[PDB]
């Protein structure tokens, strides 16, 4: 092509990713190999991240700035980000990051996902590592190959989704129904360990991870998630943990965090609060604009 | 009422613009016609019942073929292979769980190869330029049901009935949006079963009046009247079944008194 590959950045089930530059114009881009290599054609996911994106123009959203398809071969260019959180997290392991920052990325994270909820897009594999920052100071969401076009109302989605450690109690409690509540317990967790610098909730396995949350957050029953005790996958044997108190759970939050991490980890997905509700948050009435 | 249902809303009559096949296609199209259009969308209804593939992914597969036919001139040999590869798009973007290709070849009774419907999804996705999210009928109605202040399974089935009829014949409804198709559905629906009128509430949230919706109700009407006529049938006979409450066998109202 007119690029020219400068480093490769890895190799997944959905393809491979190399760092390079266009050898004409000079820009700096991230091109996705599709693994085609194809007993039905183009990928689902391959379509759905397409175009999805194609319809998603905002600041804190991974911009795709072009798609080379032929037959047996699909790249995607996107733009190329020098950083992501979960790299950034570990180059800050000890000094920390300054809550000002967080705060800042948490609010630029819930503007983006208030935009792809609000353009009817469920992201549905938020994580550190799909969250992209650029040297201008702009994290933005990527990776939208897992993500889908959701009803007013809902109906049943793919029940295999969010990476275990992000994964909102009724997709692992298997609720027939799930909606934009689950992407906002995937950034409590990330609001949670942009502060501490561990998984709020590091499961190894599905039943390990609903205690891991338990143990933290109490065990539900009927008076705080109606309905609960009636789920596929809830057991009556399940041990009865307390709520833990939040300013021993994550000590550097003020008031204002604690309330809405809190927010964010409710166990009912109605009461659990939206991307749009939280941008309003008093948490927020001080945060600062992206910087270098 | 869920959250962003205001801006979704919003969101789906901008895109419903921009997404909308040009009007007048099908006389610019040396080989096929209208009839031979409503043949296809006839058979995709069957494809879709048994395939037990929901609603939307037949009314994206449509709105595919229609955009798709008003930018390439199509044999009628070929039509069929069009539509094979639209609802395969649709299925991917749309289904948990979308029929394998294999599977849409046998659909086809072998008329085409594995080899052909790839290649068309090929360049049904260049023609679309990977625009696939575009709102429906059905979009605007699972909307609308929400300000059914007593939810009427009845009134619910019968609008998707009348929505999914205005699917086979390009005239006269490529002449109007989906959320104004949508519109005539609904209060069609409603009167025929229950007397009432499009709602305060679908006027506010809409700005569309029941007068504003006059012309595409004296079609869907009209539609409505000779559907036990109308050729193709796959779709009365769907709307049969217990599942749809049987709404295709009521008798529709001879004086609308909008
Ligand atoms: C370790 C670093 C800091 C080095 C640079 C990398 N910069 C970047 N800029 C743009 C994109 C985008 F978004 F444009 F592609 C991507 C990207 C997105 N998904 C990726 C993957 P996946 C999660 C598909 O496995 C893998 C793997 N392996 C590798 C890279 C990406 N990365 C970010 N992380
Ligand atoms: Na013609
Ligand atoms: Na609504």
């Amino acid at each position: 092509e007119n690029f020219q590959k400068v480093d490769f950045l890895g190799e997944g089930q959905f393809g491979v990713v190399y760092k390079a530059r266009n050898k004409l114009t000079g820009e700096v881009v991230a091109l996705k190999k599709i693994r085609l290599d194809e007993t039905e054609g183009v990928p689902s996911t391959a379509i759905r991240e397409i175009s999805l994106l194609k319809e998603l123009n905002h600041p804190n959203i991974i911009k795709l700035l072009d798609v080379i398809h032929t037959e047996n071969k699909l790249y995607l260019v996107f733009e190329f980000m020098e950083t992501d959180l979960e790299v950034f997290m570990d180059a800050s392991a000890l000094t920390g990051i300054p809550l000002p920052l967080i705060k800042s990325y948490l609010f630029q994270l819930l503007q983006g996902l208030a935009f792809c909820h609000s353009h009817r897009v469920l992201h549905r594999d938020l994580k550190p590592n799909n969250l992209l920052i650029n040297t201008e100071g702009a994290i933005k969401l990527a990776d939208f190959g897992l993500a889908r076009a959701f009803g007013v109302p809902v109906r049943t989605y793919t029940h295999e989704v969010v990476t275990l450690w992000y994964r909102a109690p009724e997709i692992l409690l298997g609720c027939k129904y799930y909606s934009t509540a689950v992407d906002i317990w995937s950034l409590g967790c990330i609001f949670a360990e942009m502060v501490t610098r561990r998984a709020l909730f590091p499961g190894d396995s599905e039943i390990d991870q609903l205690f891991r949350i338990f143990r933290t957050l109490g065990t539900p029953d009927e008076v705080v998630w109606p309905g609960v005790t009636s789920m596929p996958d809830y057991k009556p044997s399940f041990p009865k943990w307390a709520r833990q108190d939040f300013s021993k759970v994550v000590p550097p939050l003020d008031e204002d965090g604690r309330s809405l991490l809190s927010q964010m980890l409710h166990y009912d997905p109605n009461k659990r609060i939206s991307a749009k509700a939280a941008l309003a948050h008093p948490f927020f009435q001080d945060v600062t604009k992206p910087v270098p | 009422v869920p959250d962003y249902h205001e801006d979704i809303h919003t969101y789906l009559r901008e895109m419903e613009v921009k997404c909308k096949p040009k009007v007048g296609y099908m006389k610019k199209q040396p080989d096929i016609t209208n009839s031979m259009r409503a043949i296809l969308v006839d058979w995709l209804v069957e494809v879709g019942e048994e395939y037990k593939l929901q609603n939307e992914t037949l009314h994206l597969a449509v709105n595919y073929i229609d955009r798709f036919l008003s930018s390439m001139s199509v044999l009628r040999g070929k039509l069929q292979l069009v539509g094979t590869a639209a609802m395969l798009l649709a299925s991917k973007f749309e289904e948990i769980y979308p029929p394998e290709v294999a599977e849409f070849v046998y659909i086809t009774d072998d008329t085409y190869t594995k080899k052909q419907v790839l290649r068309m999804e090929h360049l049904v996705l260049k023609v679309l330029t990977f625009d696939l999210a575009a709102p429906t009928v059905n979009q605007f109605l699972t909307q609308y049901f929400l300000h059914q202040q007593p939810a009427n399974c009845k009134v619910e089935s019968l609008a998707m009935f009348l929505g999914e009829l205005s699917l086979i014949d390009a005239d006269p409804y490529l002449k109007y949006l989906p959320s104004v198709i949508a519109g005539a559905a609904f209060h069609l629906a409603l009167y025929t079963v229950t007397g009432q009128s499009w709602p305060e509430s679908l006027i506010r949230k809409t700005g569309y009046t029941l007068e504003s919706l006059k012309p595409c109700l004296m079609d869907l009407h009209q539609t409505y009247l000779k559907a036990p006529q109308h050729a193709q049938q796959s779709i009365r006979e769907k709307y049969k079944n217990s599942k749809y409450h049987g709404v295709s066998l009521l008798n529709p109202p001879e004086t609308l008194n909008l």
